[PDB]
C-alpha cells in the first residue's frame, strides 16, 4: 500500500506577521508566517482588501521572523529562523514571484531543540546585526553589510553565549548609530538547580540584559545587566537617536516599565484593568503582542493585553531621559498573535485562532474626552487603573481573512441533498468559535435577478458599443421567443432595437465597435448601432444552425456544413462570400479565435461536427474553407472555445468532459477534465479571459498562479451564460437557468473551498452526525470560563457587591452605576469572553441544523462540567429511538490532572432529532472519554476501562469490562467484532469481542508511543491514525492471526502487551497536528482516498496509488525535487517528513507539485532523466490530483 | 582532535592527497554538503589550507551524503588539531 | 558532553526528567501546533502559554532530593 | 605596523590601536596625537591619520567629528588640514558603507578645502570625496549636493594630478547619480575628460580610463551620446600599440573596452578592432583578441552580421597562422569564437582545419598541443556543422600522432581523439574501432 500526500486548503492561522517594503516599492507589504507555510500579502490602500501576492511551502517549522532594512537602502528583506538550525535571509522577487535564498547560514543541528538557535531573532534597527538565539545557553550575532555590488554580506556567527541561562525574550536597541546593542530578558536557573530548599526558584528575579557589539572591535560584550521587580514576557523598542529617547519597554504581570541605562530611572506603570471586570481578582494582565509605530514627528506603541485591549503608549521625556508614561485606551480587537500597524493608517491584527483583520486607523485618540493614564501621578500602590471599554471608535474595519484555524473536529457527509459531500468543520476558540460548512467551488454573488415566461434556449449579452462594456441591449433570447432587454443603468425588457425584435434568435454577437450580426433562424443581419438591418439571405432556404462569430470574422454553418464566411469589411454591410461549399455534415460545435482590435483577424477556426469528428484550420483568407488538423474525439463536441494565456483551445463534449489543448496549428496536447451537455463560453475573470461550462456540474476554468483549475461555481444551475458588466458587477456573468436571468459575481480569486460560517458560543470538542434527521450533536467545552447562569449570577454578586461597597451617603449615582453596569452586555466574540477561574469549566450541547444556520435545540451544563464525548446509537432493548450519550468530567483540572469523577448523560433525540431530553445521567470514576456504538449496545472508555455499556431504565448497565488499557482511553473505532482503542500514549489497541461469555480479549497491539488524538478504520485489519505531535500512520495486522484466542499468570505477551503486534505500513509527519481523518470521496465517480484535517486550518489527502509504475514515477520524481529544488528554510525535506517517525510509504506531493512553479530550465532538467515532457510530468501530476479527489 | 568551534563563512578546503575524501567519516563515496570552518583556523596564514593536514589545499572540502543524512555537518568546525 | 540535556551513568532520575520536561517545553515553545493544542485546553492567550512555559523551565519538576 | 605590506598585520595593527583607544579614551588620544598633526614627515602624518581612522571607527565618527572640524579649518598651517583630510579618507576607505549615516557631516566637514589656496589640500580633499564616494557606492548622493560646485568649478581651471584627483572624485560621483543628473554632468565633463586622452603622463591616463569605465556603465548615459562623442577619440587615442607593453594599462582598456560593449552594443565595439587582428605586433594581437574573447563571452555572437563574421575569421586565421609563442590567449580566443558562431561558422570551417592541421603538423610539440585542444573546444561545432570527412582525417592524423613522448601533448591528443568519436561516432569513425 502506496500513498499520495496532497494540499487541498494550506494551512490559514498565522504565527508571525511583519511589514515591510519587500518588493521595494514605496507600498509597505505584510510577510506572515503560516507555520510550515510563508505568505507575502499586500494590504491595499485604496480597496482595503488584502491579496495574497504568494504562499512557499517551506518544509519546516518557522520559529521567528522578522525584517531588516539596511542603512540607507530601499529594500526590505526577510530573517527567518527556523526549525533547520540554520539562518535564512530572504529577498522577494517581484518579477519571478518568489522567495531568493540570499543567505543561508548553518549554526546548529535541526528541530526545535532547547540550545540551537532560531526559537528568537531581534534585528538592530538600522540594520546593522541581527541576532538569533535559543531558549537555552546560546545566542549567535550575525553582522550583515554589504559590498560595492549593493547585495548583502553576512559574517561568521559571533558566540554571545552563557551557560546555564533563560531567554524569555530578545530584541533590538534604537541606539542610533553607536555600537549596536541587543536586549533580553534572562532568567539563571543554576541557583534553583542546586537548591533543594526551593528558596532559590522564589527568589531567582529576572535579568534585563544589554549586549552590546563593537563593530570595529569584533566582539560582544555584557554591557549591562539590572534585575527586574517582576517577570516580564517580551520587550519593545523604543525608537531613539535623533527620532528619540532610547531604551526599552518591559511588558509584565500588570505592569509596563521603560528602562534604559545612565541617568534614567525606570518609569514604572500598571496596566490598566477593565473597570468592573467580571475575571477572578487573582488574574493579572500582560500585553500579549505590540507594534510600534515609527512616525516622522512623534511616536507611539500600540500595546494589546490579554483580553483584547490595545492601548497607545507614549512617552513624555522633556529631555533626553523620559518622565512620564502615558498609556491611553485605544480600542478592543481579538486577540492577535502579531499587530502590524502600517502606513496610510492601517493595522492587521493577526488573530491567533479563527479569522484575521484588517483594521483602518480612522483617529488617533488625542482630543477626546477618554482619560489618559500616567506614571506621574501618585498612587497607593493598591489600586490600579480602570477604564471602560467602549466599542470601535479609533479603528473602522475594512477586510477580513477567513481563517479555519483550529479546526477540532471535521465530517464528510453530503448532509445537504447535493452531488457532491461537504466539509461540516468545527471550527474557533472560545466565543469567536463556529461550525463552518466547506463546499468545492469558488463563492457566487447574486447582483440582479428577474424572471421571464418562456423555458430559454439560445440568449446572449450583446452591447451596442466594444468600449462600452455593459450590454447596451443584452439579447436574452428563447428557442420560440425573444425576451431581450435592455440594460443602462437599470434592465427593461425592451427589444425594439434588436434585428431579431419577437422573432426568436439563435445568436447575436458583436461583429464591430458599432455593428453587431446577429444570425436569427429568420436570418442574418448585420445591425449597426442605428436601425441599419440588412437582413443578408443566407446560401439556401435553411435556418441558422452553427455560429462562429468573433470581433472580426463571422461564420454562419447551415445543415451540410454550409460555412458562408465573412471577414471584417470596412464599410460595415452584411454581405455573404462566394466560399460556400456543403460539408459533410453540420458542426455542433462552431468557434473562431481571438479578435483584439490590435488584430484585422483571428487566427483560428473550429468546426466539429455532431459524429464526433472536428476541424481545426486558420482563420486567415489564405486557409479559407480547407482544414488544416483533424481530431477524431471519441465523443461528439457540443462546444468549442480559446481562451488566450500560453493560450488555449477548450472543446467541451456531449457529455460532461472538456477537453484543453495547447493553441497550435495542430492539435496539442489534450488533457481530459470531467465537469446536461458542456455549453462552454467565454467571460472575463478580473480582466483575464477564462471559460465557464454549463453542464450537470457547473465549471469554470479559472487561472489562479497560471494554472487550469477546473473549479465549480456556488450558485444555480444555468441552462446557458455570457460575460457582461455593470455597476454592481463589473465583471461578472448574465446567465439563464429555466426560466430565470440571473447576473452572478465572484470576488476571491483562487477559493478552493467556499465556507460558511454558524457561530457558537464555547469551544467545541466534537460533533456527530444523527443517521435520521441529519443534524449536528454538538458538544462545546471550554475550560477557565462561566457559564450563562453562573456568569449572569457572578455580575448580580458584583453588583450586590459594589453597592454596599460604596457605604457612604447619597447612593442614587451608586444604583445608577450599578444599573447601568447589570443592563449592558459587551459581546462576547468582539470584547473577548469576560471569564476566568483555573478549575472553572463552561460546557454547552447543541443540536443544530447543517443547512442554516439555526440551533434546534442548546442544553446548558453545570458550571465545572465540561463534555469531551458524544455519539448516537441505537439500542437491542429499546426500539428504533435514537440515543445520545455524553460524556461530561466533573471539576477536572488540567494541571495537575485531578478528576473529580464523571458522568453520561443520556438524551432520547425526541421531535426527530430536533431536541433533547434529559432521561437519566449514570456516574463513573473518570472521564468517559470515548463513547462509540457496538452491535446494538455502547463502548464507554473511562479512562483506562473498556465498557461495554447497556442501556438501562435509571443508569447505564455495565455488561462487561476490559482493563488492560495502559494509560487512557481517547478514542473507540468498530468494525465487525474488532474494536480499536486509542491510548493517550500508547498505540491502537485491538480487542475482540465475543458475543458469546462476554469478553474484550486484548488480540494485538502497535509497538510504538504514539500519543494518538484520533483514528479511522480502512478495512477489517487496517487502521488510520493521527499524533499529538502532527504525524498520521497507518498500522495493519498481520495476516493468518488467531482471533480466537482466549492462566494469565503463565501466559505472558511478546513485550508487556499482546502475543501478536501489529505491523506499521505507514508513517508520514504533515507538519500540523491532524484532528480529524476520514475514508471519503469528495468528487462523485472518482475514487476514494484518506482526508485528513489539521489544527492549522489546512485540509490534506491522502491517495492509494493503483499501480507500480505511478508509484515508481512520482517516487522519482520526489526524489529529483528533494534535491534539485531544496525547501526555503534549508530543513532536509526527507528529515522532515521523517520528524519524529520515518517515512514510509507515502510520496509527498506538496513538493511534487513545486514542479509547476520551479523555473523552466530547471524543469526540464528535472523531466530529462524521467524521459518524458515538463507538460507530460505535469499532466500526470494533475491526473492524480483529479483521477482522485480535486 | 576535531576543532569543532563555531562555523563560519570560511570554505574549508583538501590537498592533492584527499581530495573528494569526506573528512567526517574517511569515505570518498557521494559528496555533499560544503564544508564551513570556523574563523580560527582560517585567519592569517591558515586560509585555503587542507582541513586534514594544513597542507596547500586545491579542492573544496565535503561531508559525504551519509555524513549529512546523519546531521554530522551541524557539529562545528572539522578542522582537525 | 557539552551539550545541555546529555547524560552519564550517574545520572538521577530527578535530573533525567528535569532534562526531559525543559527539552518537552522548549518543544512546545517551538512546534506552533503544540502550543495551539495547548492553548486550545485551557482558555489563554498563545503569550500566557509561552509565559506558564517559560516560567515552568527554572523548576519544572519541583526541588530536588537530597544524595 | 600600519603601512606593513601583510594584510594581516594592518588588521592586528588596527585592532590593537583600537583596543588601546577604547581602553584609554578619546581624550588621551588627541591630547597625545595633536603635537604630530603638523610635523614636517609626510609618513608621520600619514601614520596618525591612519591611526585616527582606526581610533574613529573604534569610538564612533561622531565622537571624533568636533576634533576634525577644530583641525580642518585651522588657520595656523596647511598640514593640519591636511591631516585632517586625510583622517577623513582613511575613515572612508578603513569602514566602507558604515560611513553612510554621518558621509554628509564628513563632507561638510572637509568640502571647505576644495577651494584653499594650497594645493596639496585641493588634492587630498578630492581624494576624500573620491573615497568616501567609492565606501558609499551607490548611496548618499544627497549627502555630496553641496561639494557638487565647487568640484564641478575646479576642473575648468585646475591641471595636472590636482586635476586628475578632481575627475577621479567626479567619476566615482557620477554613478551615485539619478539619470538625469548623471546624464547632464557626464556631458559636462567629457570635454574635459577627452582632452586628457592624449596627456603623456601614465597615471592620468589609468584614472582617466577608469572614470571612463565607470561614467559608461551609469544609467542615464545614453548609448547614442558613447557612440557619437565617446567612441571615436577613445578608439583613436588609446588603442595603440605603445600602451600594450605595460600589463596594468593593458588589462585596465580591455576591462574599461568590454564593460562599454556591455552598455553600447557588442557589434558596435567589436567592428572597430576586428582589423587589427592582423596587425604584425604579436602582443597587439593578443591584447585584441583577449578584448573580443571577453566582449563576446558575454553577450555572444547575435549581434555580428556577415560581414564583421568574415573580418573576424580573417584576423582570427592570420593571427593564429602569425603565431610564434604558446600563448594561451590564442587558444581560448580561437576556441570561443568558433563555438560562440556556431552553425554559421560552417562556411569557414575547411580553411580553418586545415591550420589546425597545419599546427598539428608544427615541429614543436607545444604548438601541436595547442592545436589538439583547439580541435577539442571545436569539435561540437564542427559536428553540428556537419564535415564529418575532415573530422575523420583530423582523427587519423592524431592517431598517427599515438607515438608522441611529450606526456601533455599526448594527452591533449588523446582529449582531442575523445572529441573527434563523441562528434563523428564509432560506426564512420576512421581509423577503425578494432585498430
Ligand atoms: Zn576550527
Ligand atoms: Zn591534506
Ligand atoms: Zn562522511
Amino acid at each position: 500500500m502506496f500513498l499520495y500526500n496532497l494540499t487541498l486548503q494550506r494551512a490559514t492561522g498565522i504565527s508571525f506577521a511583519i511589514h515591510g517594503n519587500f518588493s521595494g516599492t514605496k507600498q509597505q507589504e505584510i510577510v506572515v508566517s503560516r507555520g510550515k507555510i510563508l505568505e507575502l500579502l499586500r494590504p491595499d490602500p485604496n480597496t482595503g482588501k488584502v491579496h495574497t501576492l504568494l504562499t512557499v511551502e517551506v518544509f519546516g517549522v518557522i520559529r521567528s521572523l522578522m525584517a531588516f532594512r539596511l542603512t540607507g537602502g530601499t529594500k526590505d528583506y526577510i530573517v527567518v529562523g527556523s526549525d533547520s538550525g540554520r539562518i535564512v535571509i530572504l529577498e522577494y522577487q517581484p518579477s519571478k514571484n518568489m522567495f531568493e535564498k540570499i543567505h543561508q547560514e548553518t549554526f546548529g543541528k535541526s528541530g526545535c531543540r532547547r540550545i540551537v538557535p532560531g526559537q528568537f531573532l531581534a534585528v538592530d534597527p538600522k540594520g546593522r546585526a541581527v541576532m538569533i538565539s535559543a531558549i537555552e545557553k546560546q545566542k549567535l550575532v550575525y553582522i550583515l553589510n554589504r559590498d560595492a555590488a549593493a547585495r548583502l554580506t553576512i559574517s561568521s556567527p559571533l558566540e554571545a553565549h552563557k551557560a546555564n541561562t533563560l531567554v524569555y525574550h530578545v530584541v533590538g536597541v534604537d541606539v542610533g548609530f553607536e555600537n549596536p546593542m541587543f536586549a533580553c530578558l534572562e532568567m539563571d536557573y543554576e541557583e534553583a538547580d542546586n537548591d533543594p530548599t526551593g528558596e532559590a526558584a522564589a527568589n531567582t528575579q529576572q535579568t534585563l540584559t544589554f549586549y552590546e557589539l563593537d563593530l570595529g572591535l569584533n566582539h560582544v560584550v555584557r554591557k549591562y545587566s539590572e534585575p527586574l521587580e517582576e517577570h516580564g514576557n517580551f520587550l519593545i523598542t523604543v525608537p531613539g537617536g535623533s527620532d528619540g529617547p532610547s531604551g526599552v519597554l518591559i511588558c509584565s504581570e500588570n505592569y509596563i516599565t521603560y528602562k534604559n541605562f545612565g541617568d534614567q530611572p525606570d518609569i514604572r506603570c500598571p496596566i490598566p484593568r477593565r473597570r468592573n471586570d467580571l475575571d477572578d481578582p487573582e488574574r493579572g494582565m500582560i500585553f500579549v503582542c505590540s507594534a510600534t509605530h515609527k512616525t516622522k514627528s512623534m511616536f507611539f506603541f500600540l500595546a494589546q493585553t490579554e483580553q483584547g485591549d490595545i492601548f497607545k503608549i507614549t512617552l513624555e521625556t522633556d529631555e533626553d531621559m523620559v518622565t512620564e508614561i502615558r498609556l491611553k485606551y485605544f480600542d478592543t480587537v481579538p486577540v492577535a498573535a502579531a499587530m502590524c500597524v502600517l502606513k496610510t493608517g492601517f493595522l492587521f491584527v493577526a488573530s491567533e485562532f479563527g479569522n484575521h483583520y484588517l483594521y483602518q486607523i480612522a483617529h488617533l485618540g488625542d482630543d477626546d474626552e477618554e482619560p489618559e493614564f500616567s506614571s506621574a501621578m501618585p498612587l497607593e500602590e493598591g489600586d490600579t487603573f480602570f477604564f471602560q471599554p467602549r466599542p470601535l471608535k479609533n479603528l473602522v474595519l475594512v477586510d477580513e481573512l477567513d481563517s479555519l484555524s483550529p479546526i477540532l473536529f471535521c465530517q464528510i457527509a453530503d448532509l445537504a441533498n447535493e452531488d457532491t459531500p461537504q466539509l461540516y468543520v468545527a471550527c474557533g476558540r472560545g466565543p469567536r468559535s463556529s461550525l463552518r460548512v466547506l463546499r468545492h467551488g469558488l463563492e457566487v454573488s447574486e447582483m440582479a435577478v428577474s424572471e421571464l415566461p418562456g423555458n430559454p434556449n439560445a440568449v446572449w449579452t450583446v452591447r451596442r458599443h466594444i468600449e462600452d462594456e455593459f450590454d447596451a441591449y443584452i439579447i436574452v433570447s428563447f428557442v420560440n421567443a425573444t425576451l431581450v432587454l435592455s440594460i443602462g443603468e437599470t434592465v427593461e425588457e425592451v427589444t425594439d432595437s434588436g434585428f431579431l425584435g419577437t422573432t426568436p434568435t439563435l445568436s447575436c454577437s458583436l461583429l464591430g465597435d458599432d455593428a453587431l450580426v446577429q444570425v436569427y433562424p429568420d436570418g442574418i443581419r448585420h445591425i449597426r448601432a442605428d436601425k441599419r438591418v440588412n437582413e443578408w439571405k443566407t446560401p439556401g432556404k435553411k435556418t441558422i444552425v452553427k455560429c462562429a462569430v468573433n470581433q472580426r470574422q463571422v461564420v454562419i454553418a447551415l445543415t451540410g456544413g454550409e460555412l458562408v464566411y465573412f471577414e471584417m469589411d470596412p464599410s460595415g454591410q452584411l454581405n455573404e462570400y462566394t466560399e460556400r461549399k456543403e460539408m459533410s455534415a453540420d458542426v455542433v460545435c462552431m468557434s473562431l479565435a481571438n479578435v483584439p482590435p490590435g488584430e484585422q483577424r483571428s487566427r483560428f477556426l473550429a468546426v466539429g461536427l455532431v459524429d464526433n469528428t472536428v476541424r481545426i484550420i486558420s482563420l486567415d483568407p489564405s486557409d479559407c474553407l480547407q482544414p488544416l488538423s483533424m481530431q477524431a474525439l471519441p465523443a461528439q463536441p457540443e462546444s468549442l472555445c480559446i481562451v488566450e494565456m500560453f493560450l488555449y483551445l477548450n472543446i467541451g463534449l456531449q457529455n460532461g468532459v472538456l477537453l484543453r489543448t495547447v493553441l497550435d496549428p495542430v492539435t496539442g496536447d489534450l488533457s481530459d477534465t470531467r465537469t446536461r451537455p458542456v455549453k462552454l463560453f467565454r467571460v472575463r475573470m478580473q480582466g483575464q479571459e477564462a471559460v465557464l461550462a454549463m453542464s450537470s456540474r457547473s465549471w469554470l476554468s479559472y487561472s489562479y498562479q497560471s494554472r487550469f483549475h477546473l473549479t465549480p461555481l456556488s450558485y444555480e444551475t444555468l441552462e446557458f451564460a455570457s460575460g457582461f458588466a455593470s455597476e454592481q458587477c463589473p465583471e461578472g456573468i448574465v446567465a439563464i437557468s429555466t426560466n430565470t436571468l440571473r447576473i452572478l459575481a465572484l470576488e476571491k480569486l483562487g477559493a478552493v473551498f467556499n465556507q460558511v460560517a454558524f457561530p457558537l458560543q464555547y469551544t467545541p470538542r466534537k460533533f456527530v452526525i444523527h443517521p435520521e434527521s441529519n443534524n449536528l450533536i454538538i458538544i462545546e467545552t471550554d475550560h477557565n470560563a462561566y457559564t450563562e447562569a453562573t456568569k449572569a449570577q457572578r455580575k448580580q454578586q458584583m453588583a450586590e457587591e459594589m453597592v454596599e461597597a460604596a457605604g457612604e451617603d447619597e447612593r442614587e449615582l451608586a444604583a445608577e452605576m450599578a444599573a447601568a453596569f447589570l443592563n449592558e452586555n459587551l459581546p462576547e466574540s468582539i470584547f473577548g469572553a469576560p471569564k476566568a477561574g483555573n478549575g472553572q469549566w463552561a460546557s454547552v450541547i447543541r443540536v443544530m441544523n447543517p443547512i442554516q444556520g439555526n440551533t434546534l435545540d442548546l442544553v446548558q451544563l453545570e458550571q465545572n462540567e465540561a463534555a469531551f464525548s458524544v455519539a448516537v446509537c441505537r439500542f437491542s432493548n429499546t426500539g428504533e429511538d435514537w440515543y445520545v450519550l455524553v460524556g461530561v468530567a466533573k471539576d477536572l483540572i488540567l494541571n495537575p490532572r485531578s478528576v473529580a469523577g464523571g458522568f453520561v448523560y443520556t438524551y432520547k433525540l425526541v421531535n426527530n432529532g430536533e431536541k433533547l431530553e434529559f432521561l437519566h445521567k449514570t456516574p463513573v470514576e473518570e472521564v468517559p472519554a470515548a463513547i462509540a456504538p457496538f452491535q446494538g449496545r455502547v463502548l464507554i472508555g473511562v479512562g483506562k476501562l473498556l465498557r461495554v455499556y447497556d442501556l438501562g431504565k435509571k443508569k447505564l448497565l455495565r455488561k462487561c469490562e476490559n482493563k488492560h488499557i495502559a494509560n487512557y482511553i481517547s478514542g473507540i473505532q468498530t468494525i465487525g467484532h474488532r474494536v480499536i482503542v486509542s491510548d493517550v500514549q500508547e498505540s491502537f489497541i485491538w480487542v475482540r469481542y465475543k458475543r458469546n461469555e462476554n469478553q474484550l480479549i486484548i488480540f494485538a497491539d502497535d509497538t510504538y508511543p504514539r500519543w494518538v488524538t484520533t483514528a479511522s478504520l480502512l478495512d477489517y485489519d487496517t487502521v488510520a491514525g493521527a499524533d499529538k505531535f502532527g504525524n498520521i500512520c497507518v498500522v495493519r495486522l498481520p495476516p493468518n492471526t488467531n482471533d480466537e484466542v482466549d492462566k494469565a499468570l503463565w501466559d505472558r505477551g511478546l513485550l508487556n502487551g499482546a502475543s501478536q503486534k501489529a505491523e506499521v505500513i505507514m508513517n508520514y509527519h504533515v507538519g500540523e497536528t491532524v484532528l480529524s481523518l476520514q475514508k471519503t470521496t469528495l468528487i462523485p465517480g472518482g475514487s476514494e482516498s484518506l482526508v485528513y484535517t489539521t489544527l492549522s486550518g489546512g485540509i490534506g489527502i491522502l491517495v492509494p496509488f493503483t499501480s507500480h509504475e505511478d508509484h515508481d514515477f512520482f517516487q522519482h520524481v520526489e526524489m529529483h525535487l528533494r534535491s534539485e529544488h531544496p525547501p526555503l528554510c534549508g530543513r532536509d525535506h526527507l528529515s522532515f517528513r521523517s520528524y519524529y517517525f520515518p517515512v514510509k510509504n507515502v510520496i509527498d506531493g506538496d513538493l511534487c507539485e513545486q514542479f509547476n512553479s520551479m523555473e523552466p530550465n530547471k524543469q526540464k532538467n528535472v523531466s530529462e532523466e524521467l524521459d518524458r515532457t515538463p507538460p507530460e510530468v505535469s499532466k500526470k501530476l494533475e491526473d492524480i490530483r483529479t483521477r482522485y479527489a480535486f | 582532535i576535531f576543532c569543532r568551534k563555531q562555523a563560519g563563512v570560511a570554505i574549508g578546503r583538501l590537498c592533492e592527497k584527499c581530495d573528494g575524501k569526506c573528512v567526517i567519516c574517511d569515505s570518498y563515496v557521494r559528496p555533499c554538503t560544503l564544508v564551513r570552518i570556523c574563523d580560527e583556523c582560517n585567519y592569517g596564514s591558515y586560509q585555503g589550507r587542507c582541513v586534514i593536514c594544513g597542507g596547500p589545499g586545491v579542492s573544496d572540502a565535503y561531508y559525504c551524503k551519509e555524513c549529512t543524512i546523519q546531521e554530522k555537518d551541524r557539529d562545528g568546525c572539522p578542522k582537525i588539531v | 558532553s557539552k551539550y545541555i540535556g546529555t547524560g552519564h551513568a550517574d545520572t538521577t532520575k530527578w535530573e533525567w526528567l528535569v532534562n526531559q520536561h525543559r527539552d518537552s517545553y522548549c518543544s512546545y515553545m517551538g512546534h506552533f501546533d503544540l502550543l495551539n493544542y495547548f492553548a486550545i485546553a485551557e482558555n489563554e492567550s498563545k503569550a500566557r502559554v509561552r509565559f506558564n512555559l517559560m516560567e515552568k523551565m527554572l523548576q519544572p519538576c519541583g526541588p530536588p532530593a537530597d544524595k | 605596523l600600519l603601512i606593513d605590506e601583510d594584510y594581516y598585520a594592518r588588521v592586528e595593527g588596527r585592532e590593537i590601536i583600537s583596543n588601546l583607544a577604547k581602553a584609554a579614551g578619546l581624550a588621551t588620544m588627541i591630547s597625545t596625537m595633536r603635537p604630530d598633526i603638523d610635523n614636517m614627515d609626510e609618513y608621520v602624518r600619514n601614520t596618525t591619520a591612519r591611526a585616527f581612522a582606526v581610533v574613529a571607527s573604534a569610538l564612533g565618527i561622531p565622537s571624533l567629528l568636533p576634533f576634525l572640524k577644530a583641525v580642518c579649518k585651522s588657520k595656523k598651517s596647511w598640514q593640519a588640514r591636511h591631516t585632517g583630510i586625510k583622517i577623513v579618507q582613511q575613515i572612508a576607505i578603513l569602514m566602507g558603507c558604515a560611513i553612510l549615516p554621518h558621509l554628509r557631516s564628513l563632507v561638510e566637514i572637509i568640502e571647505h578645502g576644495l577651494v584653499d589656496e594650497q594645493q596639496k589640500v585641493r588634492t587630498i580633499s578630492a581624494l576624500a570625496i573620491a573615497a568616501l564616494a567609492e565606501a558609499a557606492t551607490p548611496y548618499g548622493i544627497e549627502s555630496f549636493d553641496s561639494v557638487l560646485k565647487p568640484l564641478w568649478k575646479g576642473i575648468r581651471q585646475h591641471r595636472g594630478k590636482g586635476l586628475a584627483a578632481f575627475l577621479k572624485a567626479i567619476g566615482y560621483l557620477i554613478p551615485l547619480m539619478d539619470a538625469e543628473y548623471a546624464n547632464y554632468y557626464t556631458r559636462e565633463v567629457m570635454l574635459i575628460l577627452i582632452r586628457e586622452f592624449q596627456s603623456p603622463d601614465e597615471e592620468m591616463k589609468k584614472i582617466v580610463l577608469k572614470v571612463v569605465k565607470q561614467c559608461c556603465g551609469t544609467d542615464g548615459v545614453e548609448a547614442n551620446y558613447i557612440k557619437t562623442e565617446i567612441l571615436p577619440p577613445f578608439f583613436k587615442h588609446f588603442w595603440q600599440h605603445r600602451m600594450a607593453l605595460d600589463r596594468r594599462n593593458y588589462r585596465q582598456l580591455v576591462d574599461t573596452t568590454v564593460e562599454l560593449a556591455n552598455k553600447v552594443g557588442a557589434a558596435e565595439i567589436i567592428s572597430r578592432i576586428v582589423d587589427d587582428l592582423k596587425d604584425e605586433a604579436e602582443q597587439y594581437r593578443k591584447m585584441v583578441m583577449e578584448t573580443i574573447e571577453k566582449i563576446m563571452g558575454n553577450l555572444g555572437a547575435a549581434d555580428i552580421d556577415h560581414k564583421l563574421e568574415e573580418q573576424l575569421i580573417d584576423g582570427i586565421l592570420y593571427a593564429f597562422q602569425e603565431q610564434t609563442t604558446e600563448d594561451s590567449v590564442m587558444l581560448n580566443g580561437f576556441g570561443t569564437v568558433v563555438n560562440a558562431l556556431g552553425k554559421r561558422v560552417k562556411p569557414y570551417l575547411p580553411q580553418i582545419c586545415g591550420t589546425v592541421l597545419w599546427r598539428l603538423n608544427n615541429k614543436s610539440a607545444k604548438v601541436r598541443q595547442q592545436a589538439a585542444d583547439l580541435i577539442s573546444r571545436t569539435a561540437v561545432v564542427m559536428k553540428t556543422c556537419q564535415e564529418e570527412k575532415l573530422m575523420g582525417h583530423l582523427g587519423v592524423v592524431l592517431y598517427e600522432y599515438l607515438g608522441e613522448e611529450y606526456p601533455e601533448v599526448l594527452g591533449s591528443i588523446l582529449g582531442a581523439l575523445k572529441a573527434i568519436v563523441n562528434v563523428i561516432g564509432m560506426h564512420k569513425m576512421t581509423p577503425p574501432i578494432k585498430d
